[PDB]
């Protein structure tokens, strides 16, 4: 299912994911696509950062829902 | 019937709404929880700015 993240710089960011992926593997998707490292990405949403460990489903990411990232300096 | 009285019937699978009022719903849930997120991560940023700052 698609996704999009979107920066801070008004850039979306378009991933195929399944509900089931864990936000680090979004993040290496994410790398693959942008080349930002993981460990510089924080990922947003629904008023939540969201956690390494956990998955798509569990933050109830959906398809076509957009999640945003903010870079560490 | 469509529990925002548009007149149309209700479909159970979309919380009482018709199929039109159940989008706009949709969409509209949606755009709130965009525009919150952006501005936690402009929160965010300013935290990373000062924290990028302090060294
Ligand atoms: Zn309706």
């Amino acid at each position: 299912m698609q996704i999009f993240v979107k920066t801070l710089t008004g850039k979306t960011i378009t991933l195929e994911v399944e509900p089931s992926d864990t936000i680090e593997n979004v993040k290496a998707k994410i790398q693959d696509k942008e080349g930002i490292p993981p460990d510089q990405q924080r990922l947003i949403f629904a008023g939540k950062q969201l956690e390494d460990g956990r998955t798509l489903s569990d933050y109830n990411i959906q398809k076509e829902s957009t999640l945003h990232l903010v870079l560490r300096l | 019937l469509c529990k925002k009285g548009c007149g149309y019937y209700g479909n159970p699978a979309w919380q009482g709404f018709c199929s039109k009022c159940w989008r706009e719903e949709y969409h509209k849930a949606r755009q709130k929880q965009i525009q919150e997120d952006w501005e936690l991560a402009e929160r965010l940023q300013r935290e990373e700015e000062e924290a990028f700052a302090s060294s």
